[PDB]
């Protein structure tokens, strides 16, 4: 239903504010902060406090389990191998990072693969 | 005023004062989305200390 | 200006601008001092920039 | 607790008022219009239990612990009927205003139709 | 044929917002933009079948070159490879109903033919990233998709929430859209080349694969990313099946895809953040449109865990990706005929009954969710029980948290997808609106998508459709037990005493409230700065008044 | 409800005519008094700067402290550069006599 | 709009008595806006009783010397002493008055006839000689029968 | 004292002076009970009135 | 249809009056316009608070704080109801 019905804003009947630019106003009321939640009461009435304070036990509950494995558990956890391939098929295969035949603890160079999957950044000269 | 019986007036007004934020809030929220925004700086910067370092191992028990 | 200046100098043992910065800042704080607050900053950077001007 | 436009109010508009908002948000809180109704049953008969009060003290405290329940309880997802403010079908398409027109501008008043210098 | 999938749709666009379309009216455009799209999955069907089955790729030199400057060189050309049958195939098929669709649903719009026009171009767009052989034609897709998105969701301009929307989900994918860039800059750098198939990575600079994936985490809406996403429904119906199933959140996916350069612990652990945060998040709205956007982005998750599990995993994403547009547009246009049926209301308080909708409407919303949930075969049931299988067995110990979270966020779908249902149709009625939608544009429209879901059973998206991952069948039928789990949950429509949880959740964590003050406000304070105390102060020189 | 133009062109001005023309101004804007003095006031914000507490430590760390922060991140940059080119310690300014300008007859 | 009455220059006239350095009173009628220098020129005073604004880009206007009664005093425009306006003022005092100087004297350019002003009463101040250049002069006496009225030009060269 | 440069230059330490005269603020919709949470945990949570009105009804 | 986008008077006075008469102590031949809601009927504010609410759900309204404070008879009802153009 096109045509509904809508108030419009008031005009400034008094001096502005030094930083006015905080205030969308389009024409319509009621306008809005620039960016929501920036000032005025936030949606169910809480605070930044609120969000920091359970934040600062949920994050590390979300965060504990992927240290506890990726600190106290390794590849032979797993009741198999990686898929098995031939020598010159598997040795394009495993030089990429990526790949996860890297956690074979059966190869024969299992340390040395995985010493070369060490992530850089700086390429060196 | 031909709708303020419809959608509400103009009497209730926005309560904020147009300031600034306080300095320590500023500063430490910058600080924050420096350090969160310039994550490459840090990790470069982290690059050539571990390097030079090493060097430095080197050079200290070559010549002995 | 001139004994800090030459103090400087004899301290660090050799000649560039830090003796003339530091005389500078030296006079410039002499001259600002008892004036409101703009000026014991501004005057030790006016003299300071009068003796690197100079160098 | 309420803010500064229901403190302003008369006692009779201020208790009606937050009986007004309890049923909204008892709304706002339930997932169905007939899971409302027995919840808007008992917060009629809570309102019910403290009409024959006289003490100006007692009534005081009974109305400031129940605009702090509706201060704590506030949806952050209200029920807005879509066609009013708050709603998802306010200020789409509203008719426009009389603009108006100029024919034939470029023909008014030809070379000369720059800046000044 | 091959060039019809590409250029036409833009064609149709070109032809809807031209002055063409001041002779053509509403009735005019809505046949041009019909056509428009039909021929353009005619060319894509017969695109599909030569590249998927009989494994002949096509590369196409359309318009030269675009600039070429010392060795940093690119041109006009398309690739028409087995991702790039795929992903137009998709792209065209949910585009075509999509706009039949729309060509009744916005009906009653005063600026008809520019809605479609918009629609087209936005589908136009889609196509081009997808055919593209480079980077660089790639990044004209991308942006050209952001743009349209723009236009798309702040449609209603007089409505200013409408408006704000648009403006955040531009600047939202700014941010990934530099780091995008940066990571290119990368690539073009260390390897000589800006084409596909000359980027083969084995071991690179870690900048590369992070960079990227951040590029990528902002399309396909991921965690610190995905605020934009729930904003986007303030757009009208037909823009939001089209951006949650075609195009735009599945770019970033079907990029990461077709690189296969990134490090898997990052991809991993925001691919199942992902899920399981849009998983909770959409258990506690009651915006009917909401929900939705949120099982978007869970999926969207899954299918970033799938890619971080390997090549296979990276065919099995590409899967999910292409099963998930046909269910998804399917739910959004049968949600859209319940809220046209209920005078335009979107809470789920409001519903009930079966008076409101149509019989297919009711039948669309239950197929759709029934191949969301994983009902046993049925098509989202091969390519989801395909990404968990495969990260019930990998080697990496991050994937077996990993595989946790998608187990939680499988059973939360079951249970506000049957919440969707519930509400919606077996319960009493709450609103005061009947007028149910019974035209043949919006039913043909809902068909096709339902048509699409029994041919992803009937024929496999790729090989791995009836491979068997060897497990116990004790893993291997858990996710039957928590969609099983999720449907009785939701049937029963309990309900905690633990409000402050509830209000947690369903406030969706805070991150738009900690977002407006964590990096926004300081960035207008830093600008208050720099003008006021620098332009005005410090740096200012005065008169010498005499 | 004017007559601008006669009925074969022919512009006429309607300097003495009673009806209001349509012309260059005739969409001007009415202007605001607070908002045509709140754009004034902006417009000369120079006068309003002082050096008080918060003006003298936002300008230092914020004003001077990016600036050190770019000079120390080119500065950082220029060296790395030089290293991953087989250069030696170059000459910028300050920084006592050194190789500028490389030698394209150089291997380095 | 109506039967209001047509605008007369009797609404816009503004009497002020003028006492000149001789003590005889004189009856100077003016326009509102019009500054009161300006209604001096034009009432046939001698031009030994003017003298530039010696501010910059203003000596093409003609000032005098008054003084101003109490009452009077809040309705001359106000003038910052630290801006250039300021010193403008501040030179004329400096070398075109002097000693002549009393806590009613003024510049009849700052003053702008309107309806407070009917019915107040100035008196022109003595000045000391000055010079602009060669063609705009004072020596000290007044003691010339030529109007500043009929110079058809004001020349700052 | 002693006259100096100092006299003659326009130091920019000179507050600017407000007004007491009341700004504009625009309009805004009412929030009738607008108090800022600020606790994670609270005893209203556990109220005895809102175990009666919400909870405990059939 | 009829009317500039408002109802008519004498529907909206047929279902203010539907609305009107579901109390148990209101006796239904008192129910009339231009009735007072507590001294002709005998309602105290809740039950006032209650049906301005029916009323909101009955028109599709929502009705702002301080009209429905005004509120406070049968005929301030309709006069209200007829000049919403937002009254379905
Ligand atoms: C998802 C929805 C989001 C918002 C809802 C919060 C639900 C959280 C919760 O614990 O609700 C349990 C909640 C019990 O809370 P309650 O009924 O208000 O309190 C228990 C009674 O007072 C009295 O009950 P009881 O004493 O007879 O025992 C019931 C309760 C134990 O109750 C206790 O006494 C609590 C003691 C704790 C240890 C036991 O049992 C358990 O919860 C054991 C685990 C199963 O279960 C429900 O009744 C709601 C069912 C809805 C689905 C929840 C099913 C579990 C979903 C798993 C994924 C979690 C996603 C959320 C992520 C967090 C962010
Ligand atoms: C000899 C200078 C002649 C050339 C410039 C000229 O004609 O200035 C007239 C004009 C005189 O204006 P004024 O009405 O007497 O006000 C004096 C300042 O506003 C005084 O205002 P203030 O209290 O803000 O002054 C303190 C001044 C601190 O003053 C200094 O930094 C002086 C050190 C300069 C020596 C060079 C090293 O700090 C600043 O204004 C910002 C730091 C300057 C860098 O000077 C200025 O506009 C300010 C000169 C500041 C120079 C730096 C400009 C930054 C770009
Ligand atoms: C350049 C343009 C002007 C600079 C802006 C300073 C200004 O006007 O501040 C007014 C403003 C006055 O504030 P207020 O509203 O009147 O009330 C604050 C006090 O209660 C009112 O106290 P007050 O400032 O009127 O006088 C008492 C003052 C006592 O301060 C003084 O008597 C003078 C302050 C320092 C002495 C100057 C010596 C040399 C500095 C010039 C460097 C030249 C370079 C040569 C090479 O005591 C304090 O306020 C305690 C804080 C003093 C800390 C001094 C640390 C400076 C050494 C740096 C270590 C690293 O000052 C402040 O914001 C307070 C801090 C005190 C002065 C600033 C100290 C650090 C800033 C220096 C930056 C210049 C380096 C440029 C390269
Ligand atoms: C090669 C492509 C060439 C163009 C093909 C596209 C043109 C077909 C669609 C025509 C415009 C759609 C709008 C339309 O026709 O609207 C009617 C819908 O018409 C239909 O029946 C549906 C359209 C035809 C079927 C769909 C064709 C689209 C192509 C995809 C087919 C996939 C299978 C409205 O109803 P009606 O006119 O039948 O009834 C009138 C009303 O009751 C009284 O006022
Ligand atoms: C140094 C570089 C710094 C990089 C980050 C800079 C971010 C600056 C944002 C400036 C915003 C100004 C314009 C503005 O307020 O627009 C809003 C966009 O909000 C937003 O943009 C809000 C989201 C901000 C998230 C920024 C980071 C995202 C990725 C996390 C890492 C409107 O939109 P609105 O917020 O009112 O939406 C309402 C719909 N409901
Ligand atoms: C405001 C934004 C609007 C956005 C608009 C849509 C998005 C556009 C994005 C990409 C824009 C690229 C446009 C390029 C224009 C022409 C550039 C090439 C110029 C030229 O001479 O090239 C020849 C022209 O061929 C031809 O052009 C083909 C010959 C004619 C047969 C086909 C006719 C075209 C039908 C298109 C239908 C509508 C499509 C809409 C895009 C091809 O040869 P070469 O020298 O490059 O040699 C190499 C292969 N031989
Ligand atoms: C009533 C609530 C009980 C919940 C469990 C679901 C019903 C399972 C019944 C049961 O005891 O089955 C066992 C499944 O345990 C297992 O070995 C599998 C554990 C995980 C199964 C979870 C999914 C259940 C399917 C829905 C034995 O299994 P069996 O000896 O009958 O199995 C071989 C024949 N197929
Ligand atoms: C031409 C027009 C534009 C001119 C702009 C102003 C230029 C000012 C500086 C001119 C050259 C100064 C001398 C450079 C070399 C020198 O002796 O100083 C070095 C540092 O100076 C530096 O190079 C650091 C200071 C310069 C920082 C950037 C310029 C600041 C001015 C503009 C900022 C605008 C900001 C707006 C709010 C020494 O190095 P060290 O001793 O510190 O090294 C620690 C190890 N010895
Ligand atoms: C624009 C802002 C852009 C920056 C945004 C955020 C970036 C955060 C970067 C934080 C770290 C930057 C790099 C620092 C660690 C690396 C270190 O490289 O070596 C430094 C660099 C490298 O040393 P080298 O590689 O051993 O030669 O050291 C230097 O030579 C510079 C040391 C002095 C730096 C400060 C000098 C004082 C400048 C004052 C400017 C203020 C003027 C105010 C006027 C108004
Ligand atoms: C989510 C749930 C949140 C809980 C919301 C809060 C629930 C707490 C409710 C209990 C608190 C109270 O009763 S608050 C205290 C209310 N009691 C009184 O004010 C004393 C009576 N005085 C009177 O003037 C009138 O009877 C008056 C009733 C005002 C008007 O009714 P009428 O004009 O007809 O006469």
């Amino acid at each position: 239903g096109a045509g509904a019905p809508v108030k419009l804003a008031p005009r400034p009947d008094k001096p502005l504010p030094t930083w006015y630019e905080l205030w969308w106003d389009n024409g319509y009321y009621p306008g809005q902060p620039a960016a929501d939640f920036m000032f005025g009461a936030w949606p169910g009435n809480m605070t930044e406090t609120y969000y920091l304070r359970f934040w600062s036990v949920f994050g590390l509950a979300l965060a504990a389990p992927f240290y506890y494995v990726a600190n106290f558990t390794d590849e032979t956890r797993m009741p198999m191998v990686p898929q098995q391939y031939p020598a010159e098929v598997r040795d394009v295969l495993v030089q990429r990072r990526n790949s996860m035949l890297k956690h074979d603890f059966s190869a024969p160079d299992f340390k040395e693969v995985k010493d070369r999957a060490k992530i850089y950044w700086t390429p060196m000269y | 005023t031909s709708l303020d019986h419809v959608f509400g007036d103009n009497s209730n007004k926005l309560n904020y004062n147009f300031e600034p934020m306080g300095m320590g809030s500023l500063f430490i929220r910058t600080m924050v989305m420096v350090g969160v925004f310039f994550f490459p700086v840090f990790i470069m910067i982290n690059d050539d200390y571990k390097y030079t370092s090493f060097l430095d191992k080197v050079a200290a028990a070559k010549a002995a | 200006f001139s004994f800090t200046d030459a103090t400087v100098e004899n301290m660090r043992g050799k000649h560039d601008m830090t003796s003339g910065m530091v005389a500078g800042a030296v006079t410039g704080f002499l001259f600002g001092m008892g004036r409101p607050m703009p000026q014991p900053v501004a005057w030790p950077l006016a003299f300071a920039g009068a003796a690197v001007a100079a160098d | 607790m309420a803010s500064e436009v229901v403190l302003a109010l008369p006692h009779k508009l201020r208790v009606m008022r937050m009986y007004r908002t309890g049923l909204k948000e008892l709304i706002n809180w339930s997932a169905n219009r007939h899971e409302w109704y027995p919840r808007a049953y008992a917060l009629r008969q809570e309102f019910e239990d403290s009409k024959a009060l006289t003490d100006r003290e007692e009534i005081r405290k009974k109305l400031e612990h129940g605009e702090e329940l509706l201060a704590r309880f506030r949806h952050w997802e209200p029920l807005i009927k879509p066609e009013f403010v708050g709603g998802t079908a306010y200020s789409i398409n509203p008719a426009q205003p009389k603009l108006k027109f100029i024919p034939n501008y470029d023909a008014m008043d030809e070379y000369k139709k720059g800046d000044h210098l | 044929m091959f060039l019809l999938s590409v250029f036409f749709p833009l064609l149709g666009g070109l032809v809807n917002t031209s002055p063409i379309a001041r002779f053509l009216g509403h009735r005019g455009s809505s046949i041009i933009a019909i056509g428009c799209m039909v021929v353009a999955f005619i060319s894509s069907v017969v695109i599909y079948y030569e590249v998927v089955f009989m494994g002949c790729a096509v590369s196409v030199d359309v318009f030269g070159t675009w600039f070429s400057v010392g060795t940093f060189h690119a041109g006009w050309t398309f690739n028409f490879d087995l991702l790039t049958a795929n992903m137009l195939f998709t792209v065209t098929g949910v585009s075509m109903a999509v706009h039949m669709y729309a060509c009744d649903y916005m009906r009653q719009d005063p600026h008809l033919n520019l809605f479609l026009g918009y629609l087209s171009y936005f589908t136009g767009f889609m196509c081009v990233l997808v055919a593209a052989d480079n980077l660089l034609v790639m990044l004209v897709g991308w942006e050209g998709i952001g743009v349209c998105s723009y236009l798309l969701i702040g449609y209603w301009s007089h409505r200013l929430s409408a408006v704000k929307s648009a403006q955040k989900a531009i600047l939202v994918n700014r941010v990934s859209d530099g780091l995008l860039m940066w990571g290119v800059l990368w690539v073009w750098y260390h390897l000589g080349s800006l084409e596909y198939d000359l980027l083969n990575v084995y071991s690179a600079s870690g900048f590369v694969g992070l960079s990227i994936l951040i590029g990528a985490m902002g399309k396909s809406a991921q965690i610190l990313f995905h605020v934009w996403l729930a904003d986007a429904m303030e757009g009208p119906t037909p823009v939001s099946a089209l951006i949650h199933a075609a195009t735009l959140v599945t770019a970033g996916v079907y990029l990461l895809v077709r690189l296969h350069i990134h490090d898997e612990m990052f991809v991993i652990i925001v691919g199942s953040l992902t899920a399981f945060m849009a998983g909770v998040f959409g258990a506690t709205q009651s915006d009917l449109k909401r929900v939705i956007a949120y099982s978007t982005c869970s999926q969207l998750g899954y299918m970033m865990v799938s890619l971080g599990l390997g090549e296979t995993g990276g065919e099995a994403s590409m899967g999910h990706l292409m099963t998930h547009a046909s269910f998804k547009a399917a739910l959004f246009l049968a949600a859209g005929m319940v809220i046209s049926g209920n005078g335009g209301n979107q809470h789920i308080a409001r519903y009930g009954g079966s008076a409101h909708s149509a019989m297919f409407t009711m039948l669309t919303l239950m197929v759709a969710s029934l191949s969301l949930i994983g009902w046993p075969e049925l098509s989202g049931f091969y390519s989801k029980e395909t990404i968990l299988n495969l990260a019930a067995i990998c080697a990496d110990p991050i994937a077996d948290v990993a595989h946790t979270l998608l187990l939680l966020t499988a059973m939360l779908t079951s249970a506000y997808t049957t919440k969707l249902f519930y509400q919606c149709f077996m319960v009493d009625f709450s609103g005061s609106s009947v007028t149910p939608v019974r035209n043949v544009l919006p039913i043909l429209a809902m068909a096709i998508l339902l048509l699409d879901i029994m041919l992803k059973v009937w024929v496999g998206t790729n090989l791995l459709s009836g491979m068997l991952f060897f497990l116990p069948w004790g893993v291997k039928t858990l996710p039957f037990g928590l969609m099983v789990a999720g449907i009785l949950t939701a049937t029963a429509a309990v309900g905690s005493e633990r409000f402050t949880l509830i209000r947690f959740c369903g406030s969706r964590w805070g991150f738009d409230q900690l977002f407006a003050r964590s990096p926004v406000n300081p960035i207008f304070d830093l600008g208050r700065i720099t003008w006021a105390i620098g332009d005005r102060g410090l740096l200012s020189v005065g008169n010498l008044r005499a | 409800e004017a007559k601008q133009f006669t009925p074969d062109g022919k512009y006429m001005p309607g300097i003495f005519s009673k009806a209001k023309p349509l012309d260059r101004s005739t969409q001007w804007v009415h202007k605001n008094p607070y908002i045509e003095a709140w754009y004034y006031r902006r417009d000369h914000f120079e006068n309003e700067f002082v050096w008080n507490y918060r003006t003298t430590i936002e300008a230092l760390w914020f004003l001077g402290g990016f600036t050190a922060a770019a000079y120390a991140l080119s500065v950082f940059a220029f060296r790395q550069a030089d290293r991953r080119s087989g250069y030696p310690k170059r000459q910028i300014l300050g920084d006592e006599p050194a190789m500028v300008l490389p030698d394209e007859r150089q291997f380095y | 709009h109506g039967p209001a009455q047509t605008p007369t220059v009797f609404d816009k006239l503004v009497e002020v008595t003028v006492v000149d350095m001789n003590g005889i009173r004189h009856r100077v009628r003016g326009l509102q806006g019009q500054s009161l220098a300006q209604a001096l020129v034009e009432y046939g005073f001698p031009d030994t009783y003017f003298f530039p604004n010696m501010g910059f880009y203003t000596q093409h206007i003609v000032d005098a010397h008054v003084f101003v009664p109490k009452e009077f005093w809040g309705k001359v425009q106000n003038v910052d002493p630290e801006s250039d306006d300021g010193l403008a003022v501040k030179r004329m005092f400096r070398d075109i008055v002097q000693d002549y100087q009393r806590d009613t004297s003024f510049f009849a350019s700052y003053i702008t006839l309107g309806a407070e002003h009917n019915g107040m009463t100035v008196g022109i101040g003595p000045i000391k000689p000055w010079i602009l250049h060669s063609e705009w002069a004072f020596a000290g006496v007044h003691d010339s029968r030529n109007k500043q009225f009929d110079k058809p030009t004001v020349e700052i060269w | 004292s002693m006259k100096t440069l100092a006299d003659y230059i326009r130091w920019r330490n000179k507050e600017p002076i407000k007004a007491s005269v009341e700004e504009w603020r625009p309009p805004v919709p009412v929030i009738n009970y607008d108090k800022p949470q600020n606790d994670v945990l609270s005893a209203l949570d556990k109220d005895p009135i809102v175990r009666r009105v919400l909870i405990n009804p059939k | 249809g009829f009317g500039g986008g408002f109802l008519d008077k004498d529907s909206v006075t047929e279902r203010v009056l539907h609305v009107t008469k579901h109390f148990e102590k209101i006796d239904a031949s008192k129910v009339s316009p231009a009735a007072s809601f507590e001294k002709d009927l005998g309602l105290d504010s809740l039950d006032v608070v209650e049906l301005v609410m029916a009323l909101e759900e009955e028109f599709g309204l929502e009705i702002p704080d301080a009209e429905a404070d005004k509120i406070a008879s049968v005929g301030d009802a309709i006069n209200y109801i007829c000049s919403n153009p937002m009254a379905k």
